[PDB]
């Protein structure tokens, strides 16, 4: 029963954006407000666990030569399963639209993943470090987008919390000034670890 | 390494197929919700802005011939309550596509912005309900953008600082306001 | 006990007589351009100032080093930035955009003159993009008021009756308190050249690209009345002429000044924007490595 | 939408790196050296553009019988996976180390963020052909323009002793491409 | 006639007026004489001597035991107390010859009084046996120098004449009391090369001198005036070959490369000296200045007299000096104290006072550009300084720092203080280490 | 189930046709124990004269290219300008007091430290082998005796009193070989100057 530390491996060490620094594209194309990449980290959970357990199954056949084609197909049959569901079960209309979802088949975490990993990794030892990982993927988001919100709007989960004047501000929001709070954010991060 | 591509060809095509197939089984299974769900949330919207008519129907035999690219009847029942309009001005960046609602009895009851082109982030959007919410109980008469204090019968204050757009979205209104007079008033 | 180096000598002058020079030097565009403006504006120009210097002091107290605030860097950045406001804004807009001047800009890239851009125009551009409502204002003789750059293109204002030319040597168009008064920045600029702080060969280049771009393009009751319009005078003299940005070799400077009117001009004609010295002056001060890289000064014996 | 108002759309106004973040994954790997990371551009200038005649291709006519857009998720992009193991056996013609040095990111030229960026865009628009084409060549050339500015910087970056020890490498470079993207800010009038 | 210069330059503040107008009084010595073999540039000749030997002016001290060494000989007539080793300023164990000074002056007779007979292979050789060095800068023996391979064929010989440096009168001086014998030596220099003509080099700012020169040249062919401008660094080898016959110095080169041999005045002196008045160098002029010495000074030194006493012998310290120098002010070393000997490579001492010497702890380089500006070989200094930090040896090469010739120009207009030279200095060993 | 077949048909006008390309192309074209750096150097302020004030750049290898070899009256102490603790990355040398010290338990032997001294002062060492050396001299000791209080003096008893004789007396300097000493350790008292040093963890 290893899953406890294979999880703090994936979100200490192992983690996406702050570490790796794979996949920001959506982690900065989503944060405008915090909802809409909380589910586009949720998205890429579910899709995350749902590569490895069935390229897990599929590891053994596969010529050295074409150790991708077959990774980018099947994140694309599960990947449209996932955007069927997001055109018909659960719309909410407003991650269904401002998500760029046909980007997790392009995303850079998963195939930049399974190639590394999920490919020498066991079929079992394939679920464990997915959900970790897709946890640490929104929690890699979520303390990014709740101070990108709070300096934007300061609508934090879309709510208000001060007079509207005094907190105008928008260019973090904008495209310019996200890449400033993850200089900020991850130098915080490495000046506690140093 | 035993590369050969009839073995490789073979094994690629079977993969890919069975995918193409589990992707079509989904995609039959999938197009009932889809249609329930398109059409509520354009009746959804269109009950938000006209509240008095309950059935939408498109009026298809008339193809739009200016920045109108269609039009959708509101009933409740028999009786007409209105139509909602949809139009594209060209504002400072772009075009400004939205739906306009208009009553038989000639009051805009609201708008609603659908494209997010307009003023990206600049001044305040057009969008916030402050400015799109003083558009309801208007005459059908054309409105004029003022600098200064609102008098109501016929002043739309613009947004402080981006007075283009505000003139902008005014005369796209205006326009289908005169559409209305020459192709709505009694069909 | 007897000191020792190499060369013995090292006599000219320090950058505190650089820069302190600079700041002296633009003295009478200053005192030009404020008393339109009253005591009105001298709030943002000395509120900016001391935010900007204190907030360069408390850097120096993170990773310890000696303060440079005695070298005048932390002033002449502040003296800039409240260049580029209109006098009616609240004080702590400014002051946070002279935080952005210093704590990120220039600290996190190093010390004095080690940044790739101008901090003011950063923090001129983090400024007006996040809040331009609070920028709109044009304040002069009470009344929100039209500048010659807009009624210019005549996209915009119905309003429009232009200044006649003379009036904007006084100082009397309205915008931002010091690039009106182009008379006593010309007075700055004179001072500046007999020191021998800045070479002629950005702003000659700079002026007389935006001025053929501006006569091909025909627009104005002159040709000449758009180079004393806008924050150019600035820009030919202090903002792009800086020493940070500006590159190190004789061709790289006049590949600098001939492309900042490349991208200058065309923001403010084909483009939207009301002017482009300054979105323009930092894509081309992003350039530089790439000028300073390939432009090198040929070698005194080459091969062949 | 003329050719003209659509090559500047990618180059400057709406880079797909400076506001789009199409992209940012590769363009903080090899900046390492502009000698370097000029010829991941020159790779792209292949890549994404005869991938734009290939999805020509299945919006010509292969999609259009069964009159459903809903395949080519599922479809284009394994003709770009078809396109880039083709160049890795070019990129070992000559002169492997090229793209070699750093080659963690020779897979992820399968999957850039971008690449599918003009793709989906020019599947999201009905484009005629050759505004996809010259579409595709000025997102190249403002991704190898973006990304050799970059490596500019990131030279001058490697030889400064004066940086904060927490922010040494990677965060300083966050700081200069949202920079970046503030410089890139001021074209929304021109397009 | 019009003032000629290179491209790039600085303009040093000219301090002579405190020296310019006074006479060369000789020295004579009092303290006793070391004599360091060490100071022609190569290996050390070993002396002959041995202790207790009685000794004499003209003696060779010490055969020159390579291809590039020159023979060393005694200012003064005296007896070897010691073959002790002792410092240079450099702080080198060079091997030394003590003498005493008897007060006796003895010296042996050689004359010769005629050039023009002899053949150009035996005045080669006495110039081999006088030992001379070449005088300024970088100090060669002047052997070696007068011989080039064959190939290089000469077109012409400047004399660099063009005393650059502030503080330094010392030549200035030669040219006023015996311009005669400098164009009798030039003539003579002429002997040993024909299809070259030659050139004086002087700078403006001695107008007197060269109005003085202007009519010992009329009676004659080759020699004739080049006046030049007044810009630092005009003494180096490699800017004034520009700056006359306007070809460019190829780079890693020598001289014959570019078909003409600089030589300094004081060697055209010396070369003089050695084949008419039969003798070799007893003797050097310093130039002792500074404010902070009780009065400016012109000294004839006898070689190889202790510093201390030399500047005793000028009017000592009015305050203690905070950096004592050997050479010029920019280009030369300074003291590691006061108690060195006197050398051939000296030509002239500084004393400096608190109102210069006061540098500050430097500030982060601004990217002002003046250092582009002002190197004469436009060399790009910045990235070079910058490349010996981080050791990163191609861009160093890349730049070719291997090229430039410290002249100290590019410290000299930094506002930051930012002292590049020894960061230049030390990869141009590291470049000799690993290449 | 008649418009299933579309997809899957439609698939394969693009579907062998790329591993086509492909692979018909790809065929086409495919110890001891361990060293540990010690400073051979006890110069703190008060036991070494300097001979002069130092304008420079406070680096070690930058003093070396200035007359008088840098600023110790010794030619051949550490300078104390602390230029090896930039190549140390694992961080076990301190400067204090104008002297490199190794921390004795953190350094890798990785040994770059070594060749970036000009004065050589570093000298790898077995760990084991606590008596160590502390003088890089080259000198007659009377020129030790105006400048340094630490140094060794070429005194020269030591090659008489070492039973194992681990000493030798190379260019006026004790050069220990480390291998054949017992640490028998009398050696630490026989130096007046203690420029031998035991560790003592005993
Ligand atoms: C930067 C520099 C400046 C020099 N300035 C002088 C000078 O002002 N006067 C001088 O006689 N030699 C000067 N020299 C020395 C010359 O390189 C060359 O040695 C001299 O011109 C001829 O003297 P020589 O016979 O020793 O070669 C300078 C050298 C350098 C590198
Ligand atoms: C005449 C002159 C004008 C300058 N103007 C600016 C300026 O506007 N903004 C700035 O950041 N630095 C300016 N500097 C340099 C400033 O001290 C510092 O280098 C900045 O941090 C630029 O990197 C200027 C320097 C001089 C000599
Ligand atoms: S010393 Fe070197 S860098 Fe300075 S001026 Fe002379 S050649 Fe240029
Ligand atoms: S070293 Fe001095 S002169 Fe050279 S660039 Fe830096 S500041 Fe300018
Ligand atoms: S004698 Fe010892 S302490 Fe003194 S300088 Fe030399 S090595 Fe350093
Ligand atoms: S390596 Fe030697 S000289 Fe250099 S800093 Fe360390 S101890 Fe001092
Ligand atoms: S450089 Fe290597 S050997 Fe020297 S101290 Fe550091 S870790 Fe130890
Ligand atoms: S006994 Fe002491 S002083 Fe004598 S040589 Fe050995 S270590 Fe040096
Ligand atoms: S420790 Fe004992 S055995 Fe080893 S060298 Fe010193 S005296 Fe000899
Ligand atoms: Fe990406």
């Amino acid at each position: 029963g290893v899953v406890s530390e294979r999880l703090y491996n994936g979100i200490v060490k192992e983690n996406a954006t702050f570490v790796q620094v794979l996949g920001m594209c959506p982690t900065l194309a989503v944060t405008t407000s915090a909802i809409n990449g909380i589910g586009m980290g949720l998205s890429a959970t579910v899709v995350l666990i749902g590569s490895n357990v069935v390229i897990s199954l599929l590891k053994k056949v596969i010529p050295d030569e074409i150790r991708i084609p077959a990774y980018i197909t099947v994140i694309a049959t599960l990947v449209t399963v996932l955007q069927f569901l997001l055109q018909a079960y659960l719309p909410d209309l407003n991650k269904s639209l401002g998500i760029f979802i046909p980007l997790i088949v392009v995303n850079c975490i998963i195939l930049g993943r399974a190639e590394a990993y999920a490919n020498k990794n066991s079929v079992g030892a394939s679920f464990f470090d997915g959900l970790g990982m897709g946890l640490g993927f929104t929690v890699s988001l979520a303390a990014l987008g709740i101070i990108r919100e709070f300096l934007g709007t300061g609508k934090v989960f879309g709510a208000q919390i001060t007079p509207d004047a005094f907190q105008p501000a928008l260019i973090m929001i904008l495209a310019p000034g996200g890449f400033f709070t993850l200089g900020i954010l991850m130098a915080i991060l490495n000046q506690r670890k140093l | 390494k035993k590369v050969s591509s009839f073995k490789l060809g073979m094994v690629l095509l079977l993969i890919a197929a069975v995918c193409g197939l589990i992707l079509g089984g989904v995609n039959q299974v999938t197009a009932e919700p889809i249609a329930i769900q398109n059409k509520k949330t354009l009746d959804e919207a269109n009950k938000a802005i006209l509240p008095e008519a309950s059935e939408f129907a498109e009026k298809t035999d008339i193809k739009g011939e200016g920045i109108v690219l269609g039009v959708t009847e509101g009933k409740s029942g028999s009786d007409l309550k209105g139509y909602t309009i949809k139009v594209a001005p060209k504002g400072y960046a772009g075009a400004i596509e939205m739906m306009v609602g208009v009553s038989t009895e000639g009051k805009v009851t609201g708008i609603k912005i659908l494209n997010h082109a307009e003023t990206p982030g600049l001044g305040a959007n057009a969008t916030d309900p402050k400015f799109s919410g003083q558009y309801a109980n208007k005459p059908a008469k054309e409105l004029k953008v003022v600098k200064g204090a609102a008098s109501g019968e016929d002043e739309i204050v613009a947004i402080t600082g981006a007075t283009i757009t505000s003139k902008a979205v005014t005369l796209g209104v205006n326009e289908a306001i005169k559409f209305y007079d020459t192709k709505l008033k009694g069909g | 006990y007897t000191v020792s180096s190499s060369p013995h000598i090292r006599a000219k002058d320090t950058t505190q007589s650089i820069m302190r020079d600079v700041v002296i030097a633009l003295l009478p565009a200053t005192i030009a351009g404020v008393y339109f403006f009253k005591l009105q504006g001298l709030l943002v120009i000395l509120a900016s100032v001391l935010s900007c210097v204190v907030a360069e002091y408390i850097w120096q107290k993170a990773s310890k080093k000696k303060v440079t605030v005695g070298d005048y860097s932390a002033v002449v950045t502040g003296l800039l930035l409240a260049f580029n406001v209109p006098a009616s804004i609240p004080l702590w807009i400014p002051v946070v955009g002279g935080f952005f001047a210093i704590i990120v800009v220039k600290q996190f890239f190093g010390g004095l003159g080690q940044n790739i851009v101008n901090p003011a125009l950063a923090a001129r551009a983090f400024l007006l993009a996040s809040w331009p409502v609070q920028m709109t204002s044009w304040t002069l003789d009470g009344v929100t008021t039209a500048t010659p750059l807009a009624i210019l293109k005549g996209n915009e204002a119905t309003g429009a009756a232009a200044p006649d030319l003379m009036s904007v040597f006084i100082g009397h168009v309205g915008g931002c308190i010091g690039e009106t008064s182009a008379l006593a920045l010309l007075i700055g600029g004179a001072y500046l050249f007999y020191k021998h702080i800045i070479d002629w060969r950005i702003p000659v280049s700079f002026i007389g690209t935006t001025f053929i771009f501006t006569a091909i393009a025909g627009r104005g009751s002159s040709p000449v009345y758009e180079l004393f319009a806008g924050g150019l005078m600035l820009g030919a003299i202090f903002m792009a002429t800086d020493y940070a940005t500006s590159p190190i070799t004789p061709l790289g400077r006049i590949i600098f000044g001939v492309g900042c009117g490349v991208i200058t001009s065309l923001i403010r004609i084909f483009g939207g924007y009301p002017e482009g010295v300054s979105y323009s002056i930092l894509v081309m001060n992003l350039f530089v490595p790439l000028i300073e890289r390939w432009t090198a000064p040929k070698i005194f014996g080459k091969v062949k | 939408m003329s050719i003209f108002t659509i090559f500047i759309s990618a180059l400057l106004v709406n880079n797909f790196v400076l506001s789009r973040f199409l992209g940012i994954c590769p363009f903080l790997g090899v900046s390492k050296k502009v000698e370097t990371a000029t010829g991941m551009g020159a790779a792209v200038t292949f890549v994404m553009a005869l991938a734009a005649i290939m999805t020509f291709l299945v919006e010509r006519f292969i999609l259009i019988p069964l009159n459903i857009q809903y395949l080519s998720t599922l479809a284009f992009i394994l003709v770009i996976a078809s396109l880039v193991q083709f160049v890795e056996m070019v990129i070992k013609k000559v002169s492997p180390d090229l793209y070699k040095a750093l080659g963690i990111y020779l897979p992820l030229i399968t999957t850039n963020c971008a690449v599918l960026g003009m793709a989906v865009i020019n599947s999201n628009e009905k484009y005629n052909l050759i505004q996809s084409i010259i579409n595709s060549v000025g997102a190249a050339l403002g991704f190898t323009l973006a990304l050799v500015l970059l490596a500019g910087i990131r030279e001058k970056m490697e030889t400064n002793e004066y940086i904060p020890e927490a922010l040494k490498g990677l965060p300083i470079t966050l700081v200069t491409a949202g920079l970046m993207a503030i410089a890139f800010l001021g074209f929304q009038g021109l397009i | 006639m019009e003032l000629l210069t290179f491209k790039n330059g600085v303009h040093p503040p000219h301090g002579k007026h405190y020296t310019e107008n006074k006479p060369i009084e000789e020295y004579l010595p009092k303290g006793d004489i070391v004599i360091p073999m060490s100071q022609h540039i190569g290996a050390p000749a070993e002396p002959i001597v041995k202790k207790g030997d009685r000794v004499l002016v003209g003696q060779k001290i010490g055969e020159a035991k390579g291809f590039v060494s020159a023979n060393i000989h005694a200012s003064v007539s005296g007896t070897v107390k010691n073959v002790a080793p002792v410092t240079l300023f450099n702080g080198v164990k060079s091997t030394a010859v003590i003498i005493e000074n008897d007060g006796q002056y003895e010296e042996i007779e050689t004359e010769k009084r005629d050039y023009t007979k002899l053949s150009n292979e035996e005045i080669i050789n006495i110039i081999k046996e006088a030992g001379i060095v070449g005088m300024g800068g970088a100090t060669f023996p002047t052997h070696v120098k007068l011989a080039p391979p064959p190939d290089k064929n000469i077109d012409s010989i400047v004399v660099n004449a063009a005393e650059c440096e502030p503080y330094l009168t010392c030549d200035h001086r030669m040219m006023l009391e015996k311009t005669n014998e400098i164009v009798e030596g030039l003539k003579i220099v002429l002997k040993l090369f024909p299809k070259a003509t030659g050139y004086i080099g002087i700078e403006d700012n001695k107008m007197n001198a060269i109005k003085a020169m202007q009519e010992a040249v009329k009676n004659i062919a080759n020699i004739e005036v080049k006046a030049v401008k007044t810009k630092y660094p005009q003494g180096a080898e490699k800017q004034l070959i520009y700056a006359i016959t306007k070809r460019e110095v190829p780079s890693g080169g020598l001289p014959a490369d570019a078909g003409c041999i600089v030589q300094n005045v004081d060697t055209i002196y010396e070369i003089y000296n050695a084949v008419v008045n039969g003798k070799p160098l007893t003797s050097r002029v310093v130039t002792v200045t500074g404010d902070a010495i009780k009065e400016p000074k012109n000294l004839r030194f006898k070689i190889g007299t202790s510093v201390r006493e030399l500047v005793e012998a000028a009017g000592g310290f009015a305050e203690e000096p905070l950096k004592v120098i050997s050479g010029g002010p920019m280009m030369g070393m300074a003291m590691y104290s006061l108690d060195v000997p006197s050398t051939k490579g000296t030509s002239g001492v500084l004393c400096l006072t608190k109102k210069v010497a006061e540098i500050e702890e430097e500030s982060n380089c601004i990217n002002c550009g003046k250092c582009v500006q002002v190197c004469p070989m436009n060399l790009m200094p910045t990235k070079l300084a910058t490349a010996s930090a981080v050791s990163n040896l191609d861009m160093f090469n890349e730049f070719s720092g291997r090229d430039c010739i410290e002249c100290g120009c590019c410290s000299f207009v930094c506002p930051a203080r930012r002292h590049l030279l020894q960061r230049i200095r030390s990869g141009k060993k590291a470049v000799s280490k690993k290449k | 189930m008649e418009g299933l077949l579309f997809p899957v048909l439609s698939l394969g006008g693009l579907g062998v046709v790329f591993g086509l390309l492909l692979g018909y192309a790809s065929k086409k074209f495919a110890s001891s124990e361990p060293k540990k750096a010690y400073v051979k150097c006890q110069g703190t302020c008060d036991k070494a004269k300097e001979k002069y004030e130092y304008y420079g750049a406070m680096t070690c290898v930058d003093a070396a290219n200035i007359p008088g070899a840098g600023s110790k009256t010794c030619g051949f102490g550490c300078l104390g300008l602390g230029s090896c603790v930039q190549v140390c990355a694992f961080d076990a040398i301190h400067v204090e007091n104008g002297i490199a010290v190794v921390d004795e338990e953190a350094c890798t032997g990785c040994g770059a430290c070594v060749s970036i001294c000009p004065k050589s002062v570093i000298e790898l060492t077995p760990m084991s082998k606590k008596v160590r050396i502390s003088c890089n001299s080259h000198d007659k000791g009377i020129e030790v005796k105006n400048a340094c209080s630490v140094g060794c003096l070429s005194c020269g008893l030591c090659v008489r009193n070492c039973p194992s004789e681990a000493i030798t007396m190379v260019n006026n300097l004790p050069v220990i070989d480390y291998d054949k000493c017992t640490q028998c350790g009398v050696c630490v008292g026989k130096c007046p100057t203690k420029a031998i040093v035991n560790l003592n963890t005993n």
